[PDB]
DNA sequence: GATACGAATCTTTTTTTCCGTATAGCCGTAGC
DNA sequence: GCTACGGCTATACGG
DNA sequence: GATTCGTATC
């Protein structure tokens, strides 16, 4: 039954222990609990860190099989206007708890989507019936959020993974699913991962469909970029070396090479040669102006889409004009 | 009790309403009490405690024992729900048992606790029921004064179904323009009270608390406190409220009273001309933004800030600068009305306003955009275009578009109708173009 | 009627200001079963509307011109009545889905949608069929469909091809996304030249005897017409009834009132160059929209009408003709068209001072 | 019988060419059970589409499809209301049972699919909505996204569904497929050709094959019996020949206002496209050797601004004759 | 399992322990002495002690008869145009034997919420019964009571808490329930706050949880800094090259989203000092325009990147 | 007699929830 | 004893 | 907030 789901969702933890990267809100929740009082809490961060993994978890543990009657868990797939607050909350928040855990708990997940109104009513749902019933907050966007209701809530901070967390748990997939993988292949799958699990976990599952014999066969970068599409490390350094130093025939027809080699997009080109000018000791302060401002406008014209060719030769020409500032 | 319910006035001359105002509200009351008066409603509005009541009941209180045919008023009351009664007719049969208060029973009817106007059916309903006051072809009905309060509602609501009801609560929205141009109807627009009323009135109270005052060694601070009271609210009601708060105090809490929403030309003319309160735009923004962004985000205002900012010098600043304002104005119409764009557009248009600022500028007057109007002669051109399609499809079988229309329909179709004609429509489509 | 409809082409072999089209068109109408869906673009007035009638009659034989109104009634979200016209026939449907405003969504989400899921079997016939078997839709207007009638219809002509084909008439396609230009195949219509223009007025006054002095004063009607042959037909009956059916070369041509008011404008902008020029300006411009005429023709209009002005350097043209690309931008992403169309006239003031 | 673009849709997914990258991985999950949560993202006309329907097909039959499947596209509404509802029910439903002979002859995995194309469409609040229905159900239902633009998805969404980029078919992935379409079709083409047509259509190849009908339906209406030449197909493209190219090159290396504003109100009579001509301009101008470096950069810049401003739907004379009197200052 | 969290198991009881706002604490004590309370309407920012001083006020003003002279009705409940019409009228109609000088108090918690026909009712409301019964009005915008109501209201407005009073609050909090602590542990305890009693108390209690000792290291290492101190910090930096070391060291690779950096990057900017109008008007553009290409799609940290740029671009010029 | 003050004028064209009325279904009761 | 119809009431919908 | 007309008062 879990053999037939994504991995995505098939390697969910199930316990705190399970939970990697955020160290200090899992080694302050599970003090909440053991000292018995969690106050309201409010899990922030990045989409793929682990919150409501954490949540659920956490519940697990305070409730063990009474997790059914209760936890109350609304999220954005539920209706949860003001009538629905006044309401199905309330009521939840009022009744008695069978004498079971001694609180309830309400985690409204994906808050950021519930309207002022109804963040405006829970507030004194929240801070009267706080004696028998705790309500966790789940957002990715706080500016979305009352701030009274962000007072009202002990705020936890999921930062994104790091890599050690991202190691730690390929080895336990790596391990159950009986698959190899090399350092530059996982290397490749941290600095594309961007701090998300559930990325890994996508791309390592379509690592694993594109090897022909998933044993005795070790998955290597040239498998991981071929399977989600994105450029070697290689040709990004080949075109940023075509464009700031060869004419410009020779760096059209290279990042055109380059690009039709692997059917390469220009998005995670643009992407790549970013990053790379990142970390350039400019030495002007118009350079790196002249070519985020240029750049960044290209991006937004590519996610409206236009003309590909006509796209190339800016990013060329946008580089090539910001560095003859330089010298 | 308060000192606004315990210091009420006991007669007109007590009251805090200029004399003016008072002449032409005493007036237009006593020709209301006539046989066959010309008006039947006499509508009040204004802003909060401008004393529209305070006027009404203690004029009745000597105009209805004069006209009684052998004392005081008969309000409604909206919050009475009775038993067999829908909520709709409960003002309806609040009329139909006022309109027996004619002579022997007289007494002026004030309508001051509105029916729920926020709901359309019901609002609609109060809009025909006074209609049907104003048409009535009793011989004698009762003088009937209805009090309007102006205030803006606030942010609310949060469906973009906001109607004008949702914006401002004032006379223009809860009635119609039958009613407010009707012949049988009076409106006297109601002031905020000036500083020399509220002055004398905070005085007189205070020479009525003398004793308390001097126990409290509050009795030589109380000229700066009125002074203050005075110059920051102009509401009657609250100044009482806050010097009965201040004198029964005995601390160094500081003097605060109610806050008062600007007016749309109010807003336009701080953008425009900037404030004499404070010399930091910024801040002045900010604030208007805090108080006021209900009105500051509607698309209206920045219309009105185009058609206004040429009335700086009466149209005698520099080229540049209007040019500048404009590109700003077009720049934030494409921000999709984001906070951004309005806290963009205004900012430009105080900082161009204020380096070109000179003494001895003769400003202009505002005034409100013409779009309303524009938009209802685009309606009229619809209306004359498809008259012009449905009258062309018979006679001529042959379909063309609108855009073709509004192009070389309506120029050269008429001018070959009337010109066939001159030896079916035959004018111009949406009236000639001018200029 | 109007010599415009009177003297219309009916026929594919009625055609004569296009021979390459023609033969295109007829190399289409030779099997009509794989027909696919079509997309004629090019100049206003050129021909587009009656070679895509000719198409029809050449597929579907006569009687495609035999249209009726049958008018239509739609509800939106918040229950609104929306009224849109459908002039049909036996054998194909016109919509303007851009007359009933930014709800086109709606309509062509039910009306298309219903009309693409009847197959049209009529008696028997579940086979195929050169005629009555599909039905051709024709989208008057397609520059208009504001984004998202657009994206309702990339499946709906895709899934529903055997039933349906559309054929929708269009100019200056770049409002149009660029999924629905791949599902379509790309028709090109160009303008008639100043000799078929002058020879179609020939042949008019021809069956119409109006007593021409000369054939230069058809070719002048040609030159003002800038390629629209019903501007041309149009200018031809005015100045053919306002001379009692008789063209001197000495007639002058009749333009439309809101091109001159436009050049007026012009000549006002060049002239003065003040605030208080801008606002009468501003009230012009008003004036101009309260007639429905589109604010992207007005600055279109205005700026090559400030282009023709000898008294303008190249400096000033080059300013001028970037002022309206960047506010023809403006009003392309834009709601209040008046911001745009006052800020190109302040800004040209602003550099022609 | 059909047009070509329906005749040839891709039935099974050996016939879907020049993706392989997600082709492949498509094809493992046909053994096994876990299908991920899909975002189909790549140019139009790619095979997104053909790819999906493919795949349900060789997934369920044509029995247990009207089942096992809920198709949602732009064409029906997708608000709040409908996301919360109807696609949550269908999600919370339970697999049906396979009968003997879906068994015997489908792999019938234990799931259905729910196909939500062009999401690109959706607002932020139904694509809000859908994150705990996919997560949830995911044991039970599984959920397709396609979309042409990856950032119109929000990344909630996109990081729960796993990403598969349809590379644009250009003439050295597709020639072998419009090659297939030409010989069963008995098409006749000098050579050259069928590799203009897939230059001409950028990354499309529903294009293509519509250019190619159009081809053939001229080359059998005019009845010689000959080859099928890239001048037509250029002709039937919208592609601006290249004598009328190098007039407007020649009226832009003069600078003179005038006669350029002249020579382009002529060309606009035409009726060519602006995206087409600033194209052929963008390949003539950065390819040849007879500019220097800065005034490829300059106008390489020109160019883009052009193309940006075309795409959201402007006038094209305007945008053209300034971008032509730009590049006569350069 | 049965500890309240020490936000609500220190919640005043008494006037006198209400911290910050002296003079207004003050005024309250001496209301609650003689009896004759007036229409009120208490405003401020979330989290100073707004509602913590009405109730404490109804309770000293009332006392044995706090159970029946007391109506409180907040967001939670339905305040509708009928509740204000019924239940409010019904309970202001209502005749109970008070001390002298005392009265019903309706608390209204969260008014800024109530529709705006509630309010106009709420106007005959106290109009009728104003000498039975007093309506404090608790909000955290003033300008949503319509002006009608705050012209029969006495408005107090509570400012901000200081850092002595939380301190003060901290540290009988630290007295009652012996936690251990030090100077600098509480100094950016109360620099996390940022003027927030609420928020004071879940970091204190969060930081005891967690580790048990208040330094300045697990404080922070629970507690973050607060991101409007970030973003002006980045905002108003010289030279692009630390700006962008900020957004992406201290915003980016923290887990703040694109949109919450463009949002409080607007604030501010509306509230920043020391820069011109025209550079800050052109600053406010700049954010705009980037709110709209993140609400468009595009939140990467490239747009973030071209913003600060295009900002260092127009403070240098 | 100078001046501060004050009044008049400068104005209107998708989504969610709430308030009161509409309406069909079920029970009470008269009656044939 | 049974049935039909009017009055009371719960619920979806209009604006 | 701006202009214009009209008072009331010191
Ligand atoms: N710390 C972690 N350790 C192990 N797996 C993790 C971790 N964080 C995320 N995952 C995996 O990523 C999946 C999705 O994470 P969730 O916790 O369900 O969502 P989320 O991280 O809260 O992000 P959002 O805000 O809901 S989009 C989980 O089911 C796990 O498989
Ligand atoms: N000298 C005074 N002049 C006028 N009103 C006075 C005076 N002294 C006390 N008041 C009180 O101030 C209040 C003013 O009431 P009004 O202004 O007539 O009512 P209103 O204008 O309708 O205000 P709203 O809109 O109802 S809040 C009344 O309660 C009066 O009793
Ligand atoms: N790899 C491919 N192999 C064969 N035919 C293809 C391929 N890619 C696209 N096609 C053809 O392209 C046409 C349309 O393909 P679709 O997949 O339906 O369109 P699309 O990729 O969804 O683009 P949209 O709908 O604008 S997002 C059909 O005729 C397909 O046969
Ligand atoms: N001055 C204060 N002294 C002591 N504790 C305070 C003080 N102000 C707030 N608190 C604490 O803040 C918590 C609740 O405060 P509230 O008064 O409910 O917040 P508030 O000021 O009403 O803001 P809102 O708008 O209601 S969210 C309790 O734990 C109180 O102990
Ligand atoms: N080949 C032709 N011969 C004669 N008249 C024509 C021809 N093509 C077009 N016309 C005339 O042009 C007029 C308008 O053309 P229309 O179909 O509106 O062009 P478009 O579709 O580009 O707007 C018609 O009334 C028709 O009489
Ligand atoms: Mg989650
Ligand atoms: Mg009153
Ligand atoms: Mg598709
Ligand atoms: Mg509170």
């Amino acid at each position: 039954s879990k053999e037939n789901l994504p991995w995505v969702e098939k390697y969910r933890p199930e316990t705190l222990d399970e939970v990697y990267g955020q160290n200090e809100v899992i080694t302050t929740v599970r003090k909440f609990v053991d000292e018995g009082k969690l106050p309201h809490l409010l899990f922030y961060g990045p989409p793929g860190t682990g919150k409501t993994s954490t949540i659920v978890a956490l519940a697990r543990e305070i409730y063990g099989k009474n997790y059914s009657n209760m936890v109350l868990e609304l999220n954005a797939s539920d209706d949860r206007g003001i009538d629905v607050v006044r309401n199905q909350i309330k009521d939840f928040a009022s009744t008695r708890q069978i004498f079971s855990k001694g609180f309830k708990l309400i985690i409204l997940d994906e808050a950021d989507a519930m309207t002022n109104a109804a963040q405006n009513a829970l507030r004194r749902v929240i801070e009267r019936y706080t004696k028998n019933t705790r309500f966790c907050v789940l957002a990715n966007y706080a500016h979305k959020l009352t701030p009274a209701l962000l007072s009202r809530c002990t705020r936890f901070r999921f930062q994104p993974l790091p890599q050690e967390a991202i190691e730690r748990r390929i080895a336990n997939v790596l391990v159950h699913e009986k698959l190899k993988l090399s350092p530059n292949a996982e290397k490749a799958l941290i600095e594309l991962s961007n701090g998300d699990m559930r990325r890994v976990l996508n791309v390592l599952q379509s690592c694993k469909a594109t090897l022909d014999n998933p044993d005795e066969d070790e998955i290597s970068d040239d498998v991981i970029y071929e399977c989600c599409g994105a450029p070697r490390p290689s040709d990004l350094k080949a075109v940023l070396k075509s464009i700031l130093e060869d004419d410009w025939g020779t760096a059209h027809y290279t990042l055109n090479k380059v690009r039709s080699a692997k059917g390469l997009a220009l998005i995670d080109l643009i992407e790549g040669i970013v990053k790379i000018l990142e970390d350039y000791e400019l030495q002007n302060e118009e350079t790196r102006v002249h070519l985020l401002t240029k750049l960044a406008d290209i991006e937004y014209s590519i996610s409206k889409g236009g003309n590909d060719q006509i796209q190339g030769s800016a990013v060329i020409g946008a580089i090539k004009a910001s560095f003859e500032n330089e010298t | 009790e308060q000192w606004y319910e315990k210091f009420k006035p006991n007669c007109l001359e007590q009251v805090a309403i200029h004399k003016r105002k008072l002449k032409d509200v005493q007036e237009a009351l006593d020709a209301m009490f006539l046989p066959n008066a010309k008006h039947r409603i006499l509508l009040l509005s204004g802003p909060s405690g401008c004393s529209k009541s305070t006027v009404i009941k203690e004029l009745s209180k000597i105009l209805v024992p004069k006209y009684r045919q052998n004392h005081k008023v008969t309000e409604f009351r909206g919050d009475c729900i009775v038993n067999d009664l829908p909520q709709m007719e409960s003002f309806s049969e609040f009329l139909k048992g006022a309109r027996y208060l004619v002579m022997s029973n007289l007494s002026l009817i004030l309508i001051e606790d509105l029916p729920n106007v926020f709901h359309i059916d019901t609002r609609r309903r109060f809009q025909q029921l006074i209609l049907q006051w104003l048409y009535s072809s009793e011989p004698l009905l009762p003088p009937l004064v209805i009090c309007i309060t102006e205030c803006e509602i606030p942010e609310n609501d949060n469906n973009y179904r906001k109607f004008g009801i949702d914006y401002t609560f004032s006379a223009e929205t809860i009635m119609n323009k039958e009613i407010l141009m009707h012949p049988r109807l009076k409106r006297i627009k109601f002031n905020p009270i000036n500083s020399t009323l509220l002055k004398k009135h905070l005085k007189f109270i205070c020479v009525q608390n003398m004793k308390m005052l001097k126990e409290k060694n509050k009795w030589n601070k109380r000229q700066e406190v009125i002074d203050y009271i005075a110059q920051e609210t102009g509401d009657i009601r609250s100044a009482i409220t806050t010097l009965q708060f201040w004198a029964t105090s005995s601390g160094s809490l500081p003097i605060s009273t109610r806050e008062s929403t600007i007016s749309y030309f109010h807003a336009i003319g701080k953008v425009i001309h900037g404030s004499h309160s404070t010399n930091n735009d910024n801040e002045m923004i900010n604030n208007l933004f805090e108080n006021s962004n209900n009105l500051l985000s509607k698309e209206d205002f920045k219309l009105g800030i185009l058609e206004n900012y040429n009335t700086f010098n009466k149209g005698e600043f520099s080229i540049s600068d209007a040019s500048s304002i404009v590109d700003c104005l077009s720049e934030c119409d494409n921000m999709n009305g984001l906070p951004e764009s309005n806290e963009y557009g205004l900012r430009e248009v105080r900082k161009t306003f204020r380096n070109i600022s000179k003494q001895g500028h003769n400003h202009g007057t505002v005034y409100f955009p013409r779009e309303w109007k524009v938009r209802k002669l685009q309606n009229s051109f619809k209306v004359q275009a498809e008259d012009w399609l449905n009258v062309s499809l018979y006679k001529y079988n042959a379909v063309h578009s609108f855009r073709n229309i509004t192009l070389e329909f309506g120029y050269y179709a008429p001018l070959i109708r009337k010109c066939q004609s001159y030896k079916d429509v035959v004018d111009r489509i949406g009236g000639p173009i001018e200029a | 009627s109007l010599w415009v409809d009177k003297y219309r082409p009916k026929s594919l072999n009625a055609l004569s200001h296009n021979e390459e089209l023609t033969n295109f068109l007829k190399s289409l109408s030779d099997q009509p079963r794989d027909l696919p869906h079509l997309l004629l673009y090019g100049p206003n007035g050129t021909g587009k509307k009656t070679r895509c009638m000719a198409l029809l009659e050449s597929i579907f034989g006569p009687g495609v011109y035999r249209l009726k109104i049958d008018v239509r009634q739609f509800v939106t979200a918040s229950n609104r009545k929306l009224e849109l016209n459908v002039v049909s026939s036996p054998y194909h449907l016109e919509i303007t889905p851009s007359d009933m405003g930014n709800n086109d969504r709606i309509v062509i989400q039910e009306l298309l949608k219903e009309v693409a899921q009847m197959e049209q079997v009529d008696f028997q016939d579940s086979k195929d069929g050169l005629a009555h078997r599909y039905k051709c839709v024709i989208i008057n207007e397609a520059n208009s469909l504001t984004k998202d009638a657009q994206a309702a219809l990339r499946r709906t002509m895709e899934k529903y091809s055997k039933n349906i084909r559309l054929i929708m008439v269009c100019d200056s396609m770049s409002p149009i996304i660029a999924p629905i230009k791949s599902r379509c195949l790309l028709i090109r219509c160009p303008a008639p030249s100043d000799s078929e223009i002058s020879t179609i007025l020939s042949d008019v006054v021809t069956n119409e005897r109006i007593q021409l002095e000369t054939k230069d004063i058809l070719k002048r009607i040609a030159q003002a017409s800038n390629g629209n042959l019903r501007v041309s037909l149009l200018m031809l009956e005015s100045m053919a009834l306002n001379n009692e059916l008789a063209l001197k070369s000495s007639s002058p041509i009749i333009k439309p009132d809101w091109i001159i008011v436009i050049h007026k404008l012009t000549r006002k902008i060049v002239k003065e160059r003040s605030v208080n020029s801008l606002i009468e300006c501003r009230a012009v411009l008003y004036d101009l929209l309260a007639h429905c005429i589109p604010a992207n023709i007005i600055l279109k209009e205005l700026t090559f009408s400030l282009l023709d002005v000898e008294t303008l350097n190249t400096t000033n043209k080059s300013s001028i003709i970037e002022y309206s690309s960047v506010f023809d931008e403006r009003l392309s992403l834009g709601n209040k068209a008046i911001f745009h169309l006052e800020g190109f006239i302040a800004k040209v003031m602003c550099c022609l001072d | 019988q059909q047009p070509w673009v329906e005749k040839y849709r891709p039935k099974n997914l050996d016939e879907v060419t020049a993706q392989d990258h997600a082709v492949t991985v498509l094809k493992k999950t046909l053994k096994s059970a876990n299908l991920p949560h899909m975002l189909f993202y790549g140019p139009p006309g790619t095979g997104k589409t053909s790819t999906i329907l493919a795949l349900t097909k060789e997934l369920y039959g044509p029995d247990l499809m009207k089942s096992r499947i809920l198709e949602l596209n732009a064409s029906d509404e997708r608000g709040i209301s409908i996301v919360r509802e109807k696609v949550k029910n269908f999600a919370r439903l339970t697999v049906s049972k396979p009968s003997k002979h879906d068994l015997e002859n489908y792999p019938c995995p234990p799931y259905k699919i729910i196909i939500l194309d062009e999401a690109d469409s959706m607002t932020a609040d139904a694509q809000s909505a859908l994150r705990r229905t996919m997560e949830t159900y995911s044991g039970v239902t599984r959920f397709c996204l396609i979309c042409n633009y990856v950032t119109r998805i929000i990344d909630p969404l996109a990081s729960r569904c796993s990403k598969f980029r349809f590379k644009a078919l250009d003439a050295s992935n597709a020639i072998d497929r419009l090659r297939f379409i030409s010989e069963q079709e008995n098409v006749k083409c000098d050579d050259g050709v069928l590799e203009r047509i897939l230059d001409i259509s950028a990354g499309d190849l529903r294009r293509g094959i519509t250019l190619l009908q159009s081809a053939s339906k001229g080359a059998q209406y005019l009845g010689d019996g000959k080859n099928i030449t890239s001048t037509q197909v250029e002709e039937l493209a919208g592609v601006v020949p290249h004598d009328i190219l190098i007039e407007i090159v020649e009226k832009v290396k003069s600078g003179d206002f005038d006669e350029i504003k002249k020579y382009v109100n002529t060309f606009m009579k035409s009726g060519w496209s602006a995206a087409s001509v600033v194209n052929q301009l963008h390949e003539y101008y950065i390819t040849n050797d007879n500019f220097d470096t800065n005034f490829k950069n300059q106008i390489s810049w020109l160019l883009f601004t052009t193309d940006s401003r075309l795409n959201n739907g402007t006038n094209e004379h305007i945008q053209l004759l300034n971008l032509l009197v730009k590049i006569s200052q350069l | 399992s049965l500890q309240l969290p020490w936000v609500e198991k220190y919640r005043p009881q008494v006037l006198s322990d209400i911290v910050g706002n002296k003079e207004t604490i003050d005024r309250l004590q001496q209301i609650a002495k003689d009896g004759n309370m007036p229409h009120m309407i208490i405003s401020g920012m979330p989290g100073i002690g707004k509602t913590t001083s009405v109730h404490c006020l109804a309770h000293e003003l009332l006392g044995r008869s706090y159970a029946d002279g007391v109506l409180e009705l907040n967001a939670s409940d339905d305040r509708g145009i009928d509740v204000v019409r019924n239940q409010i009228k019904h309970f202001a109609q209502k005749k109970l034997h008070l001390p002298p000088g005392k009265h019903k108090i309706v608390i209204l918690d969260e008014a800024d919420s109530m529709t705006a026909g509630a309010q106009q009712a709420l106007r005959r409301t106290m109009e009728l019964y104003s000498n039975s019964t007093r309506f404090a009005f608790a909000c955290n915008q003033s300008n949503k009571i319509i002006e009608p109501l705050q012209s029969r209201c006495a408005i107090l407005r509570y400012s901000k808490l200081s850092d002595e009073d939380v301190l003060k609050r901290l540290l009988q909090i630290i007295k009652l329930e012996d936690v251990k602590y030090t100077n600098d542990g509480l100094e950016a305890i109360i620099f996390t706050a940022e003027g927030d009693m609420r928020q004071a108390i879940n970091n204190l209690q969060s930081t005891v949880a967690g580790h048990g000792l208040v330094n300045a290291d697990n404080v922070f290492k629970i507690v973050d800094s607060p991101h409007p101190l970030i973003v002006k910090k980045m905002l108003l930096a010289s030279n692009l090259e630390d700006s962008i070391q900020i957004l992406r060291t201290d915003l980016w690779k923290k887990g703040y989203s694109s949109i919450d950096i463009v949002t409080t990057s607007f604030r501010v900017t509306k509230n920043l000092a020391q820069v011109k109008e025209s550079v800050r008007l052109e600053m406010i553009k700049e954010i705009g325009l980037t709110h709209m290409r993140i609400l468009e799609g595009v939140g990467t940290y490239l747009q973030l990147a071209s913003m600060l740029a295009k900002i260092h671009k127009l403070n240098n010029k």
